[PDB]
RNA sequence: GUGAAGAGGGAAACAACCCAGACCGCCAGCUAAGGUCCCAAAGUCAUGGUUAAGUGGGAAACGAUGUGGGAAGGCCCAGACAGCCAGGAUGUUGGCUUAGAAGCAGCCAUCAUUUAAAGAAAGCGUAAUAGCUCACUGGUCGAGUCGGCCUGCGCGGAAGA
RNA sequence: CGAUGUCGGCUCAUCACAUCCUGGGGCUGAAGUAGGUCCCAAGGGUAUGGCUGUUCGCCAUUUAAAGUGGUACGCGAGCUGGGUUUAGAACGUCGUGAGACAGUUCGGUCCCUAUCUGCCGUGGGCGCUGGAGAACUGAGGGGGGCUGCUCCUAGUACGAGA
RNA sequence: UGCUGAAAGCAUCUAAGCACGAAACUUGCCCCGAGAUGAGUUCUCCCUGACCCUUUAAGGGUCCUGAAGGAACGUUGAAGA
């Protein structure tokens, strides 16, 4: 689940609507990803009225999956589709300004120290 | 040293403000008789009898109650003689109950297992079976044997082979305690333990760190 | 190292010894001399 | 047959208390030590200690020299001992001694924690000096060689436990 | 030649090889090659010799202070070997080539002294000086010691199903 | 020759070695960080997809790390039947011609009512010296086990410094 | 890796003698295990017959009297072919 060389849905504005996954990064020998994992993205069509350019590389975080969040809230938390939020590929934090839905407090992991400044559940 | 026996009663939730509800398993224990010790009088074995099992006899085995102490006889559903090491106890009458145990923080837990269906090789070892699509007649899930080529004239049993499983003891070297009631004889432990409702369990204070 | 087969000695600086089937040459001109035979 | 008949001649107060094969020794510099051999027969007098052959065993005068050697190395042990020669070298490296245990800082994630055998003690007159005291010539040389064994000197480093005797290996090249 | 187309005796199982030839019998009997500790009938024999590997009981080349018999060489009883004590100096800046040599990357010459005693060479230590181990020599303990030869015998050297 | 199913794959044992990461220790024309290079050590760990019927090899992407041989070229009464060498046919060449061809390509039906040994489970018998009920001990078997990063050692050792 | 010391007055990790050393080995702990005939060790329980026949330091029979144990019914089970 979550595949390389395969499209991923966008959960913020000005970052196009479908973007290509190339690497699922993450833990020791892992060939999959879930909510709050980080993904390496590549953009070919970009939609030039947004904030992203044609032929460029980005960093994203997984925010919606059908399997969802499993441990921290005493109940499973499922989401609709398979979607991510785009982040600056060096300087961190989002490149859009309108993240969709509530997101989740499971994103408060060791890989994020400034995410707590955003207006969702994070 | 101390130890008690009981049964798995079911699952509960303790709750937190961190949103986790936390699974906690309930056990109800019995008080321990500690009637007598077997200590070096003939043969080198040492053991302490906790007994505690009481079942209506008709039935119920004889020699497993054939050397009971100078007390009212209560046999069946438990004997739990095990093995004793470096305990220097009273040879007769060292009884204990839950007020000696309610201050315990971490426990060592033991029980018995049952078969995983047919066991064989698939449920015994978690193996994969041969496929039936575009090939193979009658040779899909058959259990196999220790087959090897005869060039050495002797057999080799290095392949993991078919048989039965369970009917044995299983143990936990540490489990955290959550809730205790020394009037209801209740011991509540963090997370899960083997078997289902009404299954017999043995519990004592942990000696592993 | 080098393992050799059967080795003749001809050096004052090698204070050669033998133990457990192997020879140590104990050099201080070139301490990297370590061949196990003699 | 060069020294196997040579009578040792011990000083006053050295009594060498003998019981058949068993030979014991004590003196002003060494606490009671026991020795035992089955290869050669030993007879003693007021100060002259004398080894020799056994019935049914062969070439006994070639073992009596060895049996004389190790025992006469205890006669000197219990009267004056041996001179100090063991030292510690390295930045921050230091030794301390509490009863039978030597505590040694050697650039490791533990303090070595070295324990002594029976009939041997240790003293550090300075944090870099080690004086081993017993009655057997073997135990001091064994413990010195076991202290020597920790890391060993390393070719560009030269650090650890060393003797009061310079060894002809030192590097001064090359820099990358 | 032998088997082929031959019984018996010997030989781990391997026609041939080695003994000797197979008419029949017995309350018998002798040797042949071969064998004689156990297993398997007969010496754990007597005597002489050598070997120590735990060999012989798989092995070439080869190396190393393993060992008897025999014959010689070097050194040797004011005295050898090993050892310990004591030297480690001078004439002299080592000639040729040269970038380069305090003997010590190439070439090869050539004589002495102070002295109880120390090398234009044996090998290092360096920028040199220093200094160190030997050659050589002295003091001292005290009998074989060195390196080879003949005739014999050990050790490893020696990696796969 | 009076009959040994051959090579590739799926499936699983047994032995060995001059070793890919891991054990124990040295060397460098090694200061330290690392790769490198040798000796004993084969106990532990032991990548997949792509071209092919496979391999060699090339290719793609991971990782601490992508070692190998022997065994009826290990195992077709466990499975598969693409390769290849006797149905058949086509593109092409060549011969006087049946045809030939690693010159290709497409195909060409390798199978099975386990006697009896072994193995697994499970009943029954039997010797332990009167007979039964139940345990303790452990000849012996199975499990063990490999690795990044990060905290601590310590920004110490080494090094202008990096 | 070593200690001490002869053969070889030195030296020597072996001769006499002594201390170490791998992830592996023997073992820890968990399970299985005395068909382990090499039959181990222990705790527990129970039966106190007569006469006759066949040459027999062992059997055969008829009654008397019966123990620990065992067989096993159909209700049936997470024991399950």
């Amino acid at each position: 689940m979550i595949q390389e060389q395969t499209m991923l849905n966008v959960a913020d504005n000005s970052g196009a609507r479908r973007v290509m996954c190339i690497k699922v990064l993450g833990g020791s020998h892992r060939r999959y990803a879930g909510v709050g994992d980080i993904i390496k993205i590549t953009i070919k069509e970009a939609i030039p009225r947004g904030k992203v350019k044609k032929g460029d590389v980005l960093k994203a975080v997984v925010v919606r999956t059908k399997k969802g969040v499993r441990r921290p809230d005493g109940s499973v938390i499922r989401f609709d589709g398979n979607a991510c939020v785009l982040l600056n590929n060096n300087s961190e934090q989002p490149i859009g300004t309108r993240i969709f839905g509530p997101v989740t407090r499971e994103l408060r992991s060791e890989k994020f120290m400034k995410i707590i400044s955003l207006a969702p559940e994070v | 040293m101390i130890g008690l026996v009981g049964k798995k009663v079911g699952m509960t939730r303790i709750f937190t403000e961190d949103g986790v509800s936390i699974p906690v398993t309930v056990i109800e224990v019995e008080a321990n008789r500690v009637t007598q010790v077997k200590d070096l009088a003939n043969d080198g074995y040492r053991a302490i009898q906790v007994t505690t099992g009481a079942k209506k006899a008709n039935r119920v085995t004889k020699p497993e109650a054939g050397h009971f102490a100078k007390a009212g006889v209560e046999a069946g559903r438990g004997l739990w003689e095990f093995r004793l090491a470096e305990g220097e106890e009273f040879t007769v009458g060292q009884s204990i109950s839950v007020e000696l145990f309610a201050d315990v923080k971490k426990v060592d837990v033991t029980g018995t297992s049952k078969g995983k269906g047919f066991a064989g090789t698939v449920k015994r070892w978690n193996f994969r079976t041969q496929d039936a699509t575009h090939g193979n007649s009658l040779s899909h899930r058959v259990p196999g044997s220790i087959g090897q080529n005869q060039t050495p004239g002797k057999v080799f049993k290095g392949k993991k082979m078919a048989g039965q499983m369970g009917n044995e003891r299983v143990t936990v070297q540490s489990l955290d305690v959550v809730r205790v009631d020394a009037e209801r004889n209740l011991l509540l432990v963090k997370g899960a333990v083997p078997g289902a409702t009404g299954s017999d369990l043995i519990v004592k204070p942990a000696v592993k760190a | 190292m080098k393992v050799r087969a059967s080795v003749k000695k001809l050096c004052r600086n090698c204070k050669i010894v033998k133990r457990d089937g192997v020879i140590r040459v104990i050099c201080s001109a070139e301490p990297k001399h370590k061949q196990r035979q003699g | 047959s060069r020294v196997a008949k040579a009578p040792v001649v011990v000083p006053a107060g050295v009594d060498v208390k003998i019981n058949g094969q068993v030979i014991t020794i004590k003196g002003k510099n060494g606490e009671l030590t026991r020795t035992l051999n089955d290869a050669v027969e030993v007879k003693h007098a007021d100060n002259t200690l004398t080894f020799g052959p056994r019935d049914g065993y062969a070439d006994g005068w070639a073992q009596a020299g060895t049996a004389r050697a190790l025992l006469n190395s205890m006669v000197i042990g219990v009267t004056e001992g041996f001179t100090k020669k063991l030292q510690l070298v390295g930045v921050g490296y230091r030794a301390a001694v509490k009863g039978n245990v030597i505590n040694l800082s050697l650039g490791f994630s533990h303090p070595v924690d070295h324990q002594l055998p029976a009939g041997i003690t240790a003293e550090c007159p300075t944090q870099t000096e080690i004086v081993l005291k017993g009655a057997d010539k073997q135990v001091i040389g064994q413990v010195a060689a076991d202290l020597r064994a920790y890391r060993r000197p390393e070719p560009y480093k030269g650090k650890g436990v060393r003797y009061a005797d310079e060894v002809v290996r030192t590097k001064e090249a090359k820099k990358k």
